[PDB]
């Protein structure tokens, strides 16, 4: 999830609050921002089969079909057996199961009753590299310094050299994937200390483009040199274990992290640098935020800094295993939404023990690399502008997924629209919804070679 | 099972022109009749400024007799710093400024130093507009202070570190 | 406590002390690189006119007189104006008949009555050159 926020930012809070089930019930009166998130909230991915009318047509159809008749978001379909995410040219067989995105399970049952009256990997889904070693991507601040990096990523790792691993690889793999070419590949920089990171290379031999810093992540000086103010995302994470002293001193390197790079100032403020952190404890992110009302007892979901994809816990992903159980195949399609594609063939070889393997690229080998991936555009400026003057989701989504096969999925809606640089994640507003010019749309994109 | 009903909680009772401060942090008998004696002395101005005093455990009873002797100018809740309730319940965004004691005879300087930049952390997070003193034991932890977006010292926000003072 | 009450009796102190400790200072520092040379300029030298703590002795010098009958306002006047030091206070031989240990005795009367082998507390101004 938080690799998948580097490339879409608030995709986080999107997909955890889609198997979180919640019953949404309009209020009297709050905060139009708080109602309009709280709304997304309520929304599920369901599974059901669709209705014999659609038999025969393609999946761009089926799509704009349920979306302006049914309002229905439908995104993927089960081919014989795989699941396609938003398939291009793709015709819906008998008794195709579809997934949808609804408010109940009561609402997807409209659909069935419906009618007229070396380079990559063996797999191909990742891109290879011939083992580089990690003393030659070992830098100094005088080498990160003269070395330009824009658009990378930083992750800010706090760990001990005897702390328990973490899957450092699930991190970088998603941001590897065979759907992004080589030059739009985002360059990843660890700091941390390379006592702990050399323990966690194995995997990382054959990923291209990893650089890491020793140092901490606290320190400016070192935070200068990988130009935060230039990254596309920040990520703090602590590998470290808890004292289990005091559940609110468990996050204090986090949050302390997160503070530095926001007060810092650059010859553009670091208020404006986009950050998560991920929290061992739920209840200190109040201390994330300055400008909002911190309560105790409330959720984490309902908390401004999770709203705005800012914060992420594992608390939230307790809801996946009853999920797991009513429907297998909705993990696979969380799977291979967030991990980029791992095949179960993948995880065989990962299982031999003898690291990442690459492999000869074939004719299907390059075709694996055609699919959807996770991705953010702004209405701002292009030929889909002219629909954030005006303002229409209906319009907009329709529009898109004709021009393009981009399905679009919810918002990244800025707070107060009169002066802070926060967004907040609205999932499958209505078309009738208005939308602004300065919004962003959370899409999937097909893979367009060259 | 019963027991007996919280001596101290509560919220503070709201006083028109009244100035008080908020102390936190290492809240002992030994800290607080040492602080009250230097805070109360007929040497220096007479200011009405009366102390608020937030702390976990409930007090002993050396504490509890010495908070007696100062009924009209001394007041005791029992709440954490870290808990945006118990805040509000003394009042922390009306309060002059925030004084966050500190343990000097503790193990380990390090994590009684992260304990008490945690505590101003969670003052600033209640109210950016509030001055806090705190007394730090390294000065190596004076950095992170700095770096806190709301921590100003033009505003009257200081760090007393003891290594640089004695050290000095 | 007497932070609180005035937050310029700090900045005092720390200044005392640390022999001058600008936040501009503290600015540099908490960045993580140590401590940062720079090139010296017009006003860069005019910084090291400030006073500093010493401690000087009325056994011999111009300011002996006073140690020999002993009047500690006399002193203070007569070095204020011979070279702007400002006299805080005495250390003093605890036994006068025999241990080398002094004590500190602070911002004495006028009428004090000196001693020869007393030592002053003073600030003293700095002398280029
Ligand atoms: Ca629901
Ligand atoms: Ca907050
Ligand atoms: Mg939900």
């Amino acid at each position: 999830f938080i690799a998948q926020s580097c490339l879409a930012p608030g995709f986080s809070t999107m997909m955890a609050n889609l198997f979180a089930m919640r019953s949404f019930k309009t209020s009297p009166d709050m905060q139009s921002w708080t109602n309009d998130y709280l709304r997304g909230t309520g929304m599920e991915m369901y599974t059901e089969t669709l209705s014999p009318t659609f038999i025969g047509i393609p999946f761009a159809q089926a799509t704009e079909l349920c979306f302006s008749k049914l309002k229905l978001l439908l995104l993927a379909i089960e081919i014989k057996s795989k699941i396609s995410i938003n398939p291009r040219g793709a015709k819906i067989q008998a008794n195709t199961q579809g997934f949808f995105i609804a408010q109940s399970a009561d609402e997807v049952k409209r659909a069935w009753f419906y009618c007229k009256a070396m380079k990559y990997d063996s797999t191909g889904m990742f891109h290879w590299s011939p083992a580089k070693s990690l003393e030659d991507c070992i830098l100094d601040r005088n080498q990160a310094a003269m070395t330009v990096l824009n658009g990378h990523v930083v992750v800010c790792l706090f760990a001990d050299p005897d702390s328990p691993l973490i899957g450092l690889r699930n991190l970088v793999m998603p941001l590897r994937a065979s759907n992004f070419h080589y030059h739009e590949l985002k360059h990843v920089v660890i700091v941390g200390s390379v006592d702990y990171i050399r323990r966690e290379w194995k995997m990382l031999q054959n990923l291209p483009k990893i650089s890491v810093l020793n140092g901490s992540p606290l320190s400016r000086a070192d935070l200068r040199a990988v130009n935060v103010n230039l990254c596309d995302m920040c990520c703090i994470l602590s590998a470290k274990v808890p004292s289990n002293d005091d559940p609110t001193l468990a996050d204090k390197e986090a949050i302390l992290a997160s503070l530095n790079i926001k007060a810092m100032t650059f010859d553009v403020y670091g208020a404006n640098v986009p950050m998560i952190t991920e929290l061992v404890n739920d209840g200190n992110v109040q201390f994330l935020d300055q400008d909002d009302d911190d309560d105790p007892d409330t959720e984490l979901y309902l908390t401004q800094p999770f709203a705005c994809g800012t914060a992420f816990a594992v608390s939230v992903l307790d809801s996946l295993m009853s999920t797991t159980y009513f429907n297998q195949n909705a993990l696979t399609l969380i799977r291979s939404l967030i991990t980029g594609g791992a095949t179960p063939e993948l995880e065989l070889i990962l299982a031999e023990g003898a690291g990442l393997r690459g492999g000869y690229s074939t004719v299907e080998s390059l075709s694996n690399r055609d699919r959807c991936r996770v991705g953010q555009i702004s209405l701002y400026d292009g030929p889909l502008a002219q629909f954030g003057e005006c303002g229409k989701y209906g319009d907009l989504f329709v529009a898109a997924l004709k021009s393009y096969g981009m399905l679009c999925i919810g918002l990244y809606r800025f707070r107060d629209t009169s002066a802070s640089s926060k967004r907040y994640v609205i999932t499958n507003p209505p078309d009738d919804f208005s939308l602004l010019p300065t919004d962003q749309v959370f899409v999937l994109m097909q893979f367009d070679p060259g | 099972l019963i027991g007996t009903r919280a001596k101290y909680g509560g919220t503070l009772k709201n006083e028109k022109g009244r100035r008080h401060i908020v102390v936190c942090g290492h809240i002992t008998y030994e800290s607080v009749s040492h602080f009250l004696k230097d805070f109360l002395h007929e040497d220096r101005e007479d200011v009405d400024v009366e102390v608020v005093f937030l702390h976990r455990k409930p007090p002993d009873l050396e504490l509890e007799g010495l908070f007696k002797r100062h009924f009209t100018t001394v007041e005791f809740f029992q709440g954490t710093i870290m808990n945006p309730i118990d805040l509000q319940r003394v009042k922390v965004h009306e309060a002059d400024a925030c004084l966050v004691l500190a343990n000097k005879y503790c193990q380990d300087p390090d994590a009684e130093d992260a304990a008490n930049i945690m505590r101003v952390i969670s003052i600033k997070n209640y109210s950016d507009d509030i001055r806090v003193i705190i007394q730090l034991m390294q000065y190596h932890n004076k950095a992170y202070l700095l770096n806190i977006p709301s921590w100003d010292w033009k505003q009257g926000d200081d760090v007393i570190c003891l290594a640089e003072l004695k050290l000095g």
